[PDB]
DNA sequence: GTAGATCATGGA
């Protein structure tokens, strides 16, 4: 079998807001599989979200990012008038600083060719042939990606904080997100285990599937 | 210990030996009475150190005191290092080190 | 063929109280968070710089949908239906409509939304923040409340990272006014009455490339708090020497040029073949010539 | 047969709030089973099977009747109009703590008049230390928790819904609707069983009052609410922890930092040397944005992870530092918190030195020596904390050196001043604190400290530790030395 | 067009105690903080300079909303509703009415930054004591002073002014600044400029903020910074928009190869009044006054 | 008859 594609990721600032965190911008410690899947789709310029269902992703944290809060005058659709003062509310948003991680992409379960792994490999091979819009970001549109590159299993050859699918884990990261409400959002429970493995364990792989 | 810390400790020992010599000279000078004062000598030294207002005056006083100390074996062993430390360092830091040496001084039993 | 313009810009040294946080008693807290080596640096939100660019575009003609009413200190919309083909503001910064939040697709048919072609990361202080406050007692013998306040300030330089998908623009020629605004940034929202902090750049590392990634996001750092030397980061130079970040795609200007030239072995360094200009205007003119040639704006 | 509602801690789709809700339901079911031993007594013949990490509910007949019975029995109102959660042991709890819990629930969960109907403002005068203080709380006649059974079941068939239920911020804290113009669609949706869990959430979580030290306690009463939401490891463990927390006095729930409340939730926990202790919790801060704000707003969420060492240190701090004072004025009970305990608890939670921010929080932000005077009352706690320090004994040696120097400096003037003319320790200590506050950079502070040490006369502790203390003074940041000088002043024994 | 007047102004050398903060016990601490290369400098708040400009406008006879009573030491508002069209102070410095038709706030045309001592603060203190052998708790005290020059940076958005002609009184006040809030009884520090670097340009960017440096850490030298000179040499700063006046003119003219430098073709005047007159002529021509 | 807009609705 083809070795799973490894994508080194370095982001200066990242906000993985929680699904139920609407009054305050609480963030996940680790990028959810849904956010990484959306980032990869943006990287290959794929607008359709159902195109690459079945891809498996594994995330290894190269360091523990620090959590910080920033005030923000975020807008909302509360009043019909755009200039009404009710449309602006001040609330906190939690950000993560200096996020470095390695992403494993495995595309054995995809039924549509070419697979997401092949598309990412081709995009990195010939960047001038990639047809996409906007700037690559992880989280919010203003949180641009500093370094995204093809790496090996030992890019830093140090110690890795894996995200293991544990039913007793603390984090509840979604592998599918319903942006309207929460009906179609699908969750999985993870834990961050400090391990010196250079390849993801079996429980570290998360398959992105439709809620159906 | 870094080299700067080593020179700082050597300077502390040099100043302590100089105070030993000066206080021995005083003790020999005022053998009369029940006992020559010790706290008064330390207060005199602190006042004279605090009197210095600029680099030249403080370094002149420090050199005079060091010479009045006597042999000062720690200066014998470390001519260049301690000499360069005194010449180069800001006089306020040298005064701080001298006062630390004063505070950490043990009179001979 | 996509064409992206990424850039890291460093601001001049000065006293800054730009973004601020929720107040606590008399103290107007500067907003801050962790950064490199775990130290606390003062931040400037990305929305602040985007607002500054919006106001720059509004201030010099450049018909914009979101007009800022200076008299009433409120934001007004000329057209409820955003039209990126006509307005610079909607074309560059994008928009989001009411129906954009109650549906999954991007159409509902007129477009429901538009991802802004420009995205800028938040500005962080080049130097770790040390608690510095200013007294604010107002004149007069009548000493009631609302007097004797404290304002937090920071005497360092700020750096931020931006990126634009020039191909994503509805009108390709709109990138030039945005560049002019980035260099001639009027004021990033803050206490300009008490702490007037010009946000005009004094050191740039721009990259005009067709690659979706640019490893030049934060190339300026000196740390050693309470200083303003602002040397180029060692990891950025190492990545330039490694082989990625093609030097022919790099554009370096400002006061960092002097330090770069003063470096030994710089003549034989791979960083030498980058477009390096001490004058920011000259570098911007050359870069805009290249951009116009590549995008067909001629 | 087949359970109509099944809830487990091992379910992969649950968040922390869901598990806290299942824990609250577990406690409520235990209390109800104690109250109603026979399933025939319970409406609809509802019966449950409770395990360590699973809850299963069985009932006969219409789902609406059984759910209504369970929910009505779970959430009740006494004669006085206070919220009466049968999950908690209400006979064992006193009236003041019941009022505290009711006010916390009304200020955090029932923020909106759309989810409660208010009664009259009941005033009760309970005597305390030969003084009758009038508590005034807003009694209720109904709240949404009581009648959520209608929302859980279909209107026509009167059966459990097979689809998702749109919930609001009163069920899930922070589950706000960001865009009010999309109220129908952009609403958080949950399964009926998880909706029931979120209904039972308030039983387990505990409420603390946050005191801002910038404002004086007398000049304004506290209004910020802290919600301690624990991370559930087992139904039995969390149930026992909550029922044990029922012992705490109401004055202990007033804190000056989020970490203090997080540790207070676990303060009563028994530490087993043979068992690796590890607990985690989240503290949610609810605070009015402005003075005229109608309801509190979620401002910050802090995650606290505590280990054996942190719990042991906090228990020692609670045992040795001064407890919360209860200043009683006309019909108001102003509870004066201990700033030192709050600061130390916050430092322990953050994983930094317990003295990390003592200066700028104890001297700079002190109005009329209000915070400074408490140092001499907490002197014993300071001594205990220094003696049982996990590391850094060199700075304790420095404490001894500075205390000897302070003794010499004070004794000089005290010998200069005769009887009657001798000033108390307060004036000299205040002058010393002011002189320490004068220092602005490393050079000035180190110069002043060195001159003070010399003026202190012969220093045996410095002499015995020449190299160590000299290196410590030369190398350490001057702010840390100033903080340690402050806490050596605090623990100074005349 | 959109015209801005940026300027860095350097004060004369003298003893200054204009920036006291919350006192620590006996001694009066003047406001200070970290600056260039990690040393502590004394800062004079920009609100002090704004108050001085307001007082200048009031004394010169201009219509000012907030009238300051010298004998009563209180501030009185002629009109409770701020009217930037009629009052100079409301037009220039803005306002913000925060209490439970006309706008409630204004951004203000004048933007000023804090005044920073050119020389790092050494730590000088002065002892004061009331005369007389009858001594009480308030007998002796300490006041910190600093022997240095203060430099500050300001910016004016001329087009933001409701009346364009109001920029000239502001320039006159900057060159004729009254007492800047401090201890005038014992430390009389004149804040009138003695070295100016102004920029009158339609471009929003300014590279003249805090352009003065010291030759020696403890000295009254006040030389122009090397970065500013380099930015003039490279062509970043247009010499035709540069206005340099004061005692720095002599040092600039004694520079080697001055006649060949682009700094030569800048508006350089030894006399500050001549520089101000020429700049005001240019401003009046540009704004059509 | 139903969804969008509008208005009430909350203290010690």
């Amino acid at each position: 079998m083809i070795a799973p594609l490894i994508l080194y990721l370095d982001v200066p600032f990242t906000t993985f807001r929680e699904s139920h965190a609407r009054e305050m911008g609480k963030t996940y410690p680790v990028p959810p599989p849904a956010t990484v899947y959306g980032m990869l789709l943006s990287l290959v310029g794929e607008t359709n979200v159902y195109r690459h269902c079945g891809v498996e992703l594994a995330i290894a944290m190269l360091s523990s990012p620090k959590k910080s809060r920033i005030l923000r005058q975020m807008r909302r659709f509360k009043n019909a008038d755009f200039s009404h003062p009710e449309n602006v509310i001040p609330c906190y948003q939690e950000i993560l600083s200096n996020l470095k991680c390695l992403i494993w992409v495995r595309s054995d379960e995809e039924k549509i060719q070419p697979s997401l792994r092949e598309r990412i490999q081709l995009a990195f091979d010939h960047p001038e042939l990639v047809r996409r819009f906007g700037c690559l970001f992880l989280g919010e549109s203003d949180q641009l990606i500093k370094t995204i590159k093809l790496a090996r299993e030992d890019y830093l050859e140090g110690v890795r904080q894996w995200a293991i699918r544990d039913n007793r884990g603390r984090l509840t990261l979604p592998y599918w997100v319903d942006h309207v409400g929460s009906r179609n959002t699908r969750f999985l429970r993870y834990r961050i285990e400090e391990m010196d493995r250079l390849s993801p364990p079996d429980l570290a792989w998360t398959m992105v599937q439709s809620p159906i | 210990n870094s080299e700067e810390d080593k020179q700082y400790l050597i300077f502390i020992k040099v100043f302590q030996q100089a105070m030993k010599g000066n206080f021995a000279k005083i003790y020999a000078k005022t053998e009369e009475g029940k006992d020559p004062p010790i706290k008064k000598k330390v207060e005199r030294l602190r006042a004279e150190l605090n009197y210095c207002y600029d680099e030249l005056s403080f370094k002149e006083y420090l050199s005079d005191f060091l010479v009045r100390g006597g042999l000062n074996k720690y200066f014998n062993e470390h001519q260049e290092e301690i000499a360069l430390l005194i010449k180069k360092s800001p006089w306020q830091e040298i005064r701080i080190w001298s006062l630390l040496a004063i505070a950490s001084y043990k009179p001979k039993d | 063929p996509n064409y992206y313009l990424y850039g890291t810009v460093l601001t001049r040294y000065g006293l800054a109280s730009l973004n601020h946080d929720i107040r606590r008693g008399n103290k107007t807290i500067l907003q801050k968070g962790y950064w490199n080596n775990g130290k606390i640096h003062s931040f400037v939100g990305s929305s602040a710089i985007r607002w500054a660019l919006r106001f720059y575009l509004q201030k010099q003609g450049y018909l914009v949908n979101r007009v800022w009413d200076e008299e009433e200190h409120i934001n007004r919309l000329t057209s409820e239906d955003f039209d990126p083909e006509k307005f610079y503001d909607d074309d560059i910064f994008g928009f989001a409509l009411l129906e954009s939040a109650e549906t999954e697709e991007d159409t509902s048919s007129t477009p429901n939304q538009r991802m802004g072609a420009l995205g800028m990361n938040m500005a962080v202080s080049l130097t770790p923040y040390d608690g510095a406050v200013k007294l604010g007692a107002k004149s007069g013998r009548e000493k009631d409340s609302t007097s004797l306040h404290f304002t937090e300030y920071h005497a360092t330089r700020y750096q931020y990272y931006f990126g634009i998908d020039a191909t994503h623009l509805k009108d390709f020629s709109r990138i030039l006014p945005m560049i002019d605004g980035i260099m001639n940034l009027p004021k990033v929202g803050g206490s300009s009455n008490i702490f007037n902090y010009p946000f005009c750049p004094d050191s740039l590392v721009f990259q005009w490339t067709n690659h979706f990634a640019s490893y030049i996001s934060y190339c300026f750092e000196y740390c050693d708090p309470k200083s303003k030397e602002a040397k180029l980061s060692q990891e950025f130079i190492d990545e330039v020497e490694c082989g990625q970040i093609d030097p022919s795609k790099l554009w370096i200007g400002g006061t960092i040029v002097k330090d770069l030239q003063q470096l030994d072995n710089f003549e034989s360094s791979p960083l030498n073949k980058a477009h390096i200009y001490r004058n920011r205007n000259e570098m911007i003119e050359a870069l805009k010539t290249v951009i116009k040639r590549d995008l067909g704006l001629e | 047969t087949q359970p109509k509602i099944s809830l487990s801690l091992h379910a992969a789709d649950t968040t922390i709030m869901h598990r806290v809700g299942m824990t609250g339901l577990y406690m409520t079911l235990k209390r109800l089973e104690k109250q109603y031993p026979l399933s025939r007594q319970r409406g609809g013949h509802i019966s449950w099977f409770l395990t360590a990490d699973t809850i299963e509910l069985f009932w006969e007949g219409s789902d609406f009747i059984a759910l209504s019975w369970l929910i009505n029995e779970s959430f009740q109102l006494d004669d006085t109009g206070l919220i009466h959660l049968v999950g908690l042991d209400n006979d064992r709890i006193d009236l003041r703590q019941k009022i505290h819990i009711h006010e916390g629930i009304c200020g955090v969960f029932l923020r909106l008049n759309k989810f409660y109907q208010a009664g009259e403002i009941i005033n009760t005068e309970l005597r305390f230390e030969e003084k009758q203080v009038e508590y005034q709380y807003k009694s209720l006649t109904w709240y949404a928790h009581q009648t959520f059974a209608e929302k859980l079941c279909e209107a026509d068939t009167q059966q459990l819904r097979h689809d998702y239920i749109q919930i609001t911020s009163w069920l899930y804290l922070g589950g706000i609707v960001r865009h009010a113009r999309t109220q129908n669609t952009t609403k958080l949706e949950e399964k009926p069983e998880y909706a029931l869990a979120l209904l039972f959430v308030p039983v387990v979580c505990h409420y603390c009052l946050l005191h801002i030290p910038s404002e004086d306690l007398k000049e304004r009463k506290p209004h910020r609410y802290l919600v301690v939401i624990p991370e559930i490891k087992d139904f039995e463990d969390a149930s026992q922890r909550r029922w044990r927390l029922q012992q705490l006095e109401t004055k202990q729930f007033h804190v000056s930092s989020l970490g203090e409340a997080g540790l207070l939730y676990y303060s009563l926990d028994d530490i087993q040397p043979e068992v690796a202790y590890y607990q985690a919790c989240q503290v949610w801060l609810y605070e009015k944005t402005n003075k005229a704000s109608r309801q509190r707003t979620l401002m910050s969420i802090e995650e606290i992870k505590i280990d054996k060492n942190i719990l042991i240190t906090y228990q020692q701090v609670q045992k040795y530092f001064k407890t919360n004072y209860q200043i009683i004025k006309y019909k108001q009970i102003f509870i004066k918190v201990n700033p030192i305990r709050s600061l130390i608890a916050d430092n322990l939670v953050k994983g930094i030195h317990w003295w990390s921010n003592f200066w700028e929080k104890l001297v700079i932000e002190d109005s009329k020596e209000y915070l400074f005077n408490q140092l001499f009352s907490n002197r014993e706690g300071f001594i205990i904390m220094a003696e049982n320090s996990e590391e850094d004994k060199q700075y304790l040696i420095f404490i001894k050196v500075f205390q000897q120097a302070m003794k010499g400096n004070f004794a000089k003037i005290y010998a200069k001043t005769e009887e009657g003319k001798d000033p108390p320790i307060k004036k000299k200590v205040e002058r010393l604190r002011a002189e320490l506050n004068y220092c602005y950079d490393e050079l000035s502070f180190k110069e002043y400290l060195s001159d003070f040490l010399v003026r202190g006369g012969l220093n045996k502790y410095f002499n015995e530790h020449q190299e160590e203390i000299a290196l410590l003074i030369k190398k350490s940041p001057w702010q840390e030395i100033r903080i340690w000088s402050l806490l050596a002043i605090a623990s100074y024994k005349p």
